[PDB]
C-alpha cells in the first residue's frame, strides 16, 4: 500500500493480485500504480473457514511507469511529442529545469544543476572489444546539517521515473544489491533483487552515506562503476545488470564541516569511493546575513502557504514545470537522445583535465600528504558524462563547446571547490607590515625581486602569505592583481 | 537439438595459414599484446602477462605424483581508475571460459561447491560453485582485498592444492579445479604509498601473496604529457560510433 | 506543531523533539514517566538496552516458510506519539543516532533482506542526557559539556539546561 | 580569411598548449604583462607565459601591450613557458 | 522549530489561527534555551542582545 | 533477548522482586549493567527495546552491594568518592554507605 496512506502504528499489508492476457508484464516492481479490479476470494492450500482474498486485475494505470518492460520504445503521443520538442527548442530550458528542481529550497543552484544532469544522465556506449563505459553520474552531497540535502534526495526520488530512497543505517549488503533467498516449497535458492535492482535504469538515493557500514559500503563499488552485480553464492553465480545513478548524502566525521580543521580529518572515506563519485559537493554554512534573511523569508513563505501561491503562479508563467511533465521529459530524453562529442570539444576537455591535474600538483605540494579528494581519469569520464547530459537536456545530438564550458563550470564548482579546502609566515607578515605602510601600494615585481631573488623566503611562502593577508582583509589586491595595497 | 553457440571455434585452413604466417614474425608477442584491448592505454607489460595468461604454460605431472602448476596467476594491486577491472572485463569477454566474482558478492561455499537436493530424484548432490565451473578457464576476481576470511580459506586452498575436498552431508568427494586466476585489488590505504612498505601493499596475508606468480603494482602518478596522451586517448574512445547505427541515438602498428 | 505538505512536492516535519540536559537529582526522568502517563502513545527506551534496530524498525525470518518479514521497532509504536529516551549520552553512538530519519524525515527507510520499505514514524523524541563528568560546568560551552555531536544536537528544538545550584531559599521551598 | 592560413600552419587555442612538450605551434594571442611581470599571451580559453629572448620580429611593425599578435614558437612543459621564434 | 513551537502554543488554546502572542512566547522559549545553552561569561551580553524581541 | 522470535530472560535484579538483591564485586560491573542500574534503582523498571520485542519490566528491588576499593585497600586520606569506581549519579542513587 501507499506509505502516505498507511494507518497509525501499523505495517503496510502485502496483498496478492493476478493479471491475465495482455495485462501481464506491464509493471516494473517499485512503481506507484492505480488498479481497478474485482475483489474475489480463492482457496489456498495453507484455522476455520479462512479463505484468502485476492484482486483480479481489470485495469492498470500509472503515469510514473512507462512502456511496461523497457524496450527503448516510443509510446508518447504525437501532440505531447510536439510539446516536448517545443520544450527542447526553448532557449532557456536549462533555467526551467533548474527552477523545477526544489522550488521550496533556497540557494543550492549548482546542486540543482547537478541533479538535472543526474536525471538526464549520460550515454551508454558499446565498444567492439567489449569495453563498457558508464552512462550515469553519481553525486555525493557532503556537508553540514540544515542544508536540506535529504529534502533534495526526496525530491529526486519524486521526480525520477525509476527511483528508490534508502538509508545508511537501515541498509545492508544483501539489501542494496541483490539477495539470495530460499523458496519455501521447492527448497531451492533463488536471487531476489534489492534496492539497486529495483532502481535499474534509474536513481538510487542514499541518506546518511557517512554512517553505512564498512562491509556495507564496499558491495556497491561494482554496482556504481561496472553497472553490474556479480554474485556467486549458494551454488548460483550470475552477473546481473544494475544501471543505477547514485545520489548519496553525508555529513563529515566531525559534527559540522570545519574550515579551521583539515579536510583529511573531516573525511574518513577511502579515496576509492570519492573516485567513484562524480560531483563531490561539499557545502558549508557561511552565516551571511543576506543569506540568512533570504532563507528566513523563503521558509516563512513556505510555512504560511504563500509559496504555494508563488509556485502556482510561476507554473502558469511558464518558467517551471511540474513533476509529471519533467518525469516524462526525463524518460523521453533518455529514450531518444544519446549524443557524441565534436572534435573541437575534445581539445577543450583534455586541456581542462590536464589543467586541473596540474592544479592538483599545486594542491598536493605544500601539504606533503595525499589529498582525500582525488581527481583521476574517471573524473574526466565524469565531465564527459556531464557534457553529454547537458546535450541531452535540449535533445541535441552534438555536444558543442557551449555545453562544454558549463560542464567545466559545474566540475569547478563541485570537485575543484571540494579539493581546494612557520617562521616564514610571521617573518613575512612583520617585514611586509613594516615594509609598505598603511595606504600605499607596491607592485608584485618588486616583491618578486626583493623577496624571492633575495631568497628571503620561498616563492610558495610568498604566494601563500599574500592570500593569508588577503583573507585577513588588512592588505588587499588592486589594479588587475598587479598592485598590493594596504587597506589599513 | 542442442547447440553450444562455438566456445571451441572451428578452425578453417585459411585461419591456420594466417596463424602460421603471423607466428613467424619477430614481434608477434607485441602485435598480440597491443591487439588485446586497444581502448586501454598503458599497462603494456600487464597485457603481455594477460596474453601469456590466456595461453598458459604447459603442465607437467611427475611419476611420483607431484602436480606442477602450468597455470600462471596474476594479482594487480594499485590505485583506483588504473583500469584493472576493465582488464578483468576484457579477459572475461575474450576467454574460452571465464567466471567473475567480487569481494562482497561471494561466499566460500558458493565458490567451490554447494550440496542441495535434486527435484526429479529426491537425492542430495553437489552443484559446482564459481571456482570449479571455470575449470580449464579463468577466474576474474575483483576487489580481492576484502574477502571474508571464510572465502579466503577456500581460495587459498585452491591456490595451494588445485582440488577441493568436500566432506559433508554424507558426501566425501574431491573436485578438480585446474584453472587460472586474475585478480584486482586496492591497497589497505585509500591511495597507494610510494614509501615501498611491504605490509601496506595488500591487506591479504603474504601466504596468499606467495601463490600469485605476478604481483603487478600500478601507480596513478600525476603527470602532464602522458596524462594528456591518456586524456586524448579516452576522448578518442568516447568519440567512437558503432557501425550501422544512427548518429545521436541510444545504443540498443 | 503541524506537518506540512507543499504541493505534493515538499514535506515539513510537525513534531517537536526536546532534550533535557541536567545534573543528577533534578527529576529529569520523572517528567519522562509523566509523559508516558500523559501521551496518547508513548514508548520508552534507555541506555545500552535500546539497540539500533530496537528503535527504528527491524527485519526477521519467520519460522513458517522462512520468509523475511518486517518487525516494528520502538519508533513504529510511536507513530502519532512520543518516544522517550533515558540516559541518552551513555547509549552507544550506533544506538544513539540511528534515529535521524525518524527525528528529521519522520520516516523509516529500510533496505535489507530483499525488503525495501518507507515506513512513517512521526515521533516526538524527548531525551534525557547528562553532562561530561557527571556535572554541568557553567563556565564551559555546550559542545564539550555533552558527548553528543553537532547533527544529533541540531535536530533538537528545545534543549533545557538544568544546573543544581545551592540556594538558601530555593532549597527551602523545594 | 587570409590565404596564408586557409598553407603555412594553423592556429591552436592557448589552453591546448600545456601538455604538448617540445612541439612547434603558431598562435594568435593578446599580448599582456601578467601579475608576475612576465610576458603572456591570452585567448578566451586561457593564457600562457612566453619569453622574448629568441624572437625575430617582423620589421616595419609596432608591438605594444594590448596587441593581438601571431606568435610562432615552441612550448616547453618544464617551467610552463613558450619560446617564441618569430612574432608578427 | 520556532514555527512549530508557535503552532503548538496556538494548538494549546484550541485556536485554529496563530496569534502574535504565540510568536512572542515561541521566540521567548527559543531565546531562553539559547541563552541557557551559552557559557556564563556571555549570558549577560546574550540576554541583553535579544531582550528587545522577548519583552518587547 | 533470546532467539528461539526473541524472548526475555530475567536478570538477578528481576528475580529479587519485592526483595533484596545482594551483589558481590560491585566495582567491576559492566557498563550495560551500569546504565540499567541507573534506571533500576529509582524508577524500579528496566525498559528493553531490542529487535522486534519492546517492553518495560517492573523490578521493585532493594539493593545491598559490597564493593571492594579498586587498586588495593581503602585509603583513609582520600575521600570516599576517590576510593570507589562509581560515578556521581549511581553514588547519589544509593541510600547509604
Ligand atoms: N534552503 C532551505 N529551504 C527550505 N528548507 C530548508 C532549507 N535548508 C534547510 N531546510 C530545512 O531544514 C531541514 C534540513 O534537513 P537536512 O539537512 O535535509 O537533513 P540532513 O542533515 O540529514 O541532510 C529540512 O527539514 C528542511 O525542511
Ligand atoms: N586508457 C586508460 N587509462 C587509465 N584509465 C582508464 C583508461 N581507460 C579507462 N580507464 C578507467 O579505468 C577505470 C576502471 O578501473 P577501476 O574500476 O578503478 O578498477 P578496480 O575496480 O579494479 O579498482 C574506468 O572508470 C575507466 O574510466
Ligand atoms: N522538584 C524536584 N526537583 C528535583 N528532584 C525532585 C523534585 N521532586 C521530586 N524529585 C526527586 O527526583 C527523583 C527522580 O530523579 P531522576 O529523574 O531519576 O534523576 P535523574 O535526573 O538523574 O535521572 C525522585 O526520587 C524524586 O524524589
Amino acid at each position: 500500500e501507499i506509505p502516505e496512506l498507511v494507518p497509525v502504528g501499523e505495517m503496510p499489508r502485502n496483498l496478492t493480485m493476478t493479471c491475465d492476457r495482455y495485462l501481464t508484464n506491464k509493471v516494473i516492481p517499485g512503481t506507484r500504480v492505480t488498479i481497478v479490479g474485482i475483489y474475489s476470494i480463492y482457496n489456498s492450500k495453507n484455522g476455520v473457514a479462512i479463505r484468502t482474498p485476492y484482486i483480479k486485475i481489470l485495469g492498470i494505470q500509472s503515469d510514473v511507469e512507462t512502456s511496461s518492460i523497457w524496450n527503448s520504445v516510443t509510446m508518447f503521443t504525437e501532440e505531447e511529442e510536439e510539446e516536448f520538442l517545443q520544450l527542447s527548442r526553448n532557449p532557456k530550458l536549462y533555467e526551467i529545469l533548474t527552477n523545477s528542481i526544489a522550488p521550496s529550497i533556497f540557494g543550492n543552484e549548482d546542486i540543482k544543476k547537478a541533479i538535472v544532469c543526474l536525471l538526464m544522465g549520460g550515454s551508454k556506449k558499446i565498444l567492439p572489444d567489449g569495453m563498457r563505459l558508464r552512462g550515469d553520474i553519481n553525486v555525493l552531497l557532503l556537508g553540514d546539517p540544515g542544508t536540506a540535502k535529504s529534502q533534495l534526495l526526496k525530491f529526486v526520488e519524486k521526480v525520477s521515473p525509476i527511483a528508490v530512497y534508502t538509508s545508511g543505517k537501515g541498509s545492508s549488503a544483501a539489501g542494496l544489491t541483490a539477495s539470495v533467498q530460499r523458496d519455501p516449497m521447492t527448497r531451492e535458492f533463488y536471487l531476489e533483487g534489492g534496492a539497486m535492482v529495483l532502481a535499474d535504469g534509474g536513481v538510487v538515493c542514499i541518506d546518511e552515506f557517512d554512517k553505512m557500514r564498512d562491509e556495507d559500503r564496499v558491495a556497491i563499488h561494482e554496482a556504481m562503476e561496472q553497472q553490474t552485480i556479480s554474485i556467486a553464492k549458494a551454488g548460483i553465480t550470475t552477473v546481473l545488470n544494475s544501471r543505477t545513478s547514485v545520489l548519496a548524502a553525508a555529513n563529515p566525521i566531525y559534527g559540522r564541516y570545519d574550515d579551521l580543521k583539515s579536510p583529511g580529518d573531516n573525511i574518513d572515506f577511502q579515496t576509492t569511493i570519492l573516485s567513484r563519485f562524480d560531483m563531490i559537493f561539499i557545502v558549508k554554512d557561511d552565516h551571511n546575513e543576506e543569506r540568512d534573511i533570504s532563507i528566513a523569508n523563503h521558509v516563512i513563505n513556505i510555512h504560511t502557504g504563500n509559496a504555494n501561491a508563488m509556485q502556482n503562479q510561476q507554473e502558469e508563467n511558464g518558467s517551471e514545470i511540474s513533476i509529471e511533465k519533467m518525469k516524462r521529459y526525463i524518460t523521453y530524453c533518455r529514450l531518444k537522445c544519446a549524443p557524441r562529442l565534436s572534435p573541437q570539444a575534445a581539445e577543450k576537455l583534455s586541456s581542462n583535465f590536464v589543467t586541473i591535474r596540474k592544479q592538483l600538483l599545486i594542491n598536493e605540494l605544500e601539504s606533503t600528504e595525499r589529498s582525500s579528494i582525488p581527481i583521476t581519469i574517471r573524473q574526466l569520464e565524469a565531465i564527459i558524462r556531464i557534457t553529454e547530459s547537458l546535450a541531452k537536456l535540449e535533445l541535441s545530438p552534438i555536444a558543442q563547446e557551449r555545453h562544454v564550458d558549463e560542464a567545466i563550470r559545474l566540475f569547478q564548482a563541485s570537485t575543484m571547490d571540494a579539493a581546494s579546502q612557520l617562521s616564514e609566515i610571521r617573518r613575512f607578515e612583520q617585514e611586509l607590515k613594516r615594509r609598505l605602510p598603511i595606504g600605499w601600494s607596491t607592485s608584485y615585481q618588486t616583491l618578486r625581486r626583493e623577496f624571492v631573488d633575495t631568497h628571503r623566503f620561498s616563492q610558495l611562502a610568498l604566494d601563500k602569505a599574500l592570500y593569508a593577508l588577503e583573507k585577513h582583509e588588512t592588505i588587499q589586491l588592486r589594479h588587475q592583481g598587479q598592485n598590493i595595497y594596504r587597506s589599513g | 537439438t542442442v547447440y553450444p553457440l562455438a566456445a571451441r571455434q572451428m578452425l578453417t585452413d585459411f585461419d591456420i595459414r594466417n596463424i602460421n604466417k603471423l607466428s613467424k614474425k619477430k614481434d608477434i608477442f607485441d602485435i598480440l599484446s597491443q591487439s588485446l584491448a586497444p581502448s586501454i592505454y598503458g599497462h603494456d607489460h600487464i597485457k603481455k602477462a594477460i596474453l601469456l595468461m590466456l595461453m598458459g604454460g604447459v603442465e607437467k605431472n611427475l611419476e611420483n605424483g607431484s602436480h606442477l602448476r602450468g597455470d600462471i596467476n596474476i594479482l594487480m594491486v594499485g590505485d583506483p581508475s588504473t583500469a584493472k577491472s576493465q582488464l578483468l572485463r576484457f579477459v572475461l569477454n575474450t576467454a574460452s571460459l571465464a567466471i567473475a566474482t567480487t569481494g562482497r558478492g561471494s561466499s566460500g561455499v558458493g565458490l567451490t561447491a554447494a550440496v542441495t537436493t535434486d527435484r526429479e530424484t529426491g537425492e542430495r548432490r553437489l552443484e559446482a560453485g564459481a571456482m570449479v565451473l571455470a575449470d580449464r578457464g579463468v577466474v576474474c576476481i575483483d576487489e580481492f582485498d576484502k574477502m571474508t576470511d571464510v572465502d579466503r580459506v577456500a581460495i587459498h586452498e585452491v591456490m595451494e592444492q588445485q582440488t577441493v575436498t568436500i566432506a559433508k552431508a554424507g558426501i566425501h568427494t574431491t573436485l578438480n579445479a585446474r584453472c587460472s586466476v586474475i585478480a584486482a585489488a586496492n591497497p589497505v590505504f585509500g591511495q597507494y604509498d610510494v614509501n615501498r612498505d611491504p605490509h601496506q601493499n595488500i591487506a591479504l596475508p603474504d601466504s596468499l601473496l606467495s601463490r600469485f606468480d605476478l604481483l603487478f603494482v600500478v601507480t596513478d602518478d600525476i603527470n602532464e604529457i602522458r596524462d594528456r596522451s591518456i586524456s586524448e586517448h579516452v576522448l578518442r574512445t568516447h568519440r567512437y560510433l558503432p557501425p550501422g547505427y544512427l548518429e545521436g541515438e541510444p545504443v540498443r602498428p | 506543531g503541524v506537518p506540512k505538505n507543499v504541493n505534493g512536492k515538499h514535506s515539513i516535519r510537525g513534531d517537536i523533539n526536546v532534550l533535557l540536559l541536567g545534573d543528577p537529582g533534578t527529576a529529569k526522568s520523572q517528567i519522562l514517566k509523566y509523559v508516558e502517563k500523559t501521551a496518547h502513545r508513548a514508548v520508552f527506551a534507555t541506555g545500552q538496552g535500546a539497540s539500533a534496530v530496537g528503535l527504528t524498525a527491524s527485519v526477521r525470518k519467520d519460522p513458517i516458510t522462512k520468509e523475511w518479514t518486517l518487525e516494528g521497532g520502538a519508533l513504529v509504536l510511536a507513530d502519532k506519539g512520543v518516544c522517550l529516551i533515558d540516559e541518552f549520552d551513555k547509549m552507544n553512538d550506533q544506538d544513539r543516532t540511528s534515529i535521524h530519519e525518524a527525528m528529521e524525515q519522520q520516516s523509516i527507510s529500510i533496505s535489507k533482506a530483499g525488503i525495501v520499505t518507507t515506513l512513517q514514524a512521526r515521533c516526538s523524541i524527548i531525551a534525557a542526557a547528562n553532562p561530561n563528568g557527571g556535572r554541568y560546568n557553567s563556565t564551559l560551552p555546550l559542545a564539550q559539556n555533552v558527548s553528543l555531536t553537532e547533527p544529533i544536537l541540531s535536530r533538537f528544538d528545545i534543549l533545557c539546561v538544568v544546573r543544581d545550584l545551592v540556594d538558601e531559599e530555593a532549597d527551602e521551598r523545594l | 580569411r587570409n590565404e596564408n592560413f586557409q598553407s603555412s600552419m594553423s592556429i591552436t587555442p592557448i589552453k591546448n598548449l600545456l601538455g604538448r612538450d617540445a612541439q612547434n605551434f603558431l598562435l594568435l594571442g593578446l599580448l599582456n604583462k601578467n601579475f608576475k611581470g612576465n610576458w603572456s599571451l591570452e585567448d578566451p580559453s586561457g593564457s600562457v607565459e612566453i619569453d622574448i629572448s629568441q624572437t625575430i620580429p617582423t620589421q616595419g611593425h609596432y608591438y605594444v601591450p594590448g596587441c593581438m599578435v601571431l606568435v610562432e614558437g615552441i612550448y616547453y612543459s618544464v617551467g610552463n613557458k613558450f619560446h617564441v621564434t618569430s612574432m608578427t | 522549530s520556532i514555527l512549530r513551537i508557535a503552532e503548538s502554543f496556538a494548538k494549546m488554546r484550541l485556536s485554529e489561527f496563530v496569534s502574535s502572542y504565540d510568536l512572542d512566547r515561541a521566540i521567548k522559549v527559543v531565546v531562553d534555551s539559547f541563552v541557557d545553552a551559552q557559557k556564563v561569561s556571555v549570558r549577560r551580553q546574550l540576554r541583553r542582545s535579544f531582550a528587545i524581541y522577548t519583552l518587547g | 533477548v533470546v532467539r528461539d522470535d526473541y524472548t526475555i530472560e530475567a536478570g538477578a535484579l528481576m528475580l529479587a522482586d519485592n526483595g533484596i538483591c545482594c551483589i558481590d564485586e560491585f566495582d567491576k560491573m559492566d557498563i550495560s549493567d551500569q546504565v540499567a542500574i541507573h534506571e533500576a534503582m529509582e524508577q524500579q523498571t528496566i525498559s528493553i527495546a531490542k529487535a522486534g520485542i519492546h517492553a518495560t519490566l517492573n523490578a521493585r528491588t532493594s539493593i545491598l552491594a559490597a564493593a571492594n576499593p579498586v587498586g588495593g585497600r581503602y585509603n583513609r586520606k582520600l575521600s570516599l568518592r576517590g576510593n570507589l569506581n562509581m560515578t556521581a549519579p549511581i553514588m547519589s542513587r544509593f541510600d547509604l554507605f
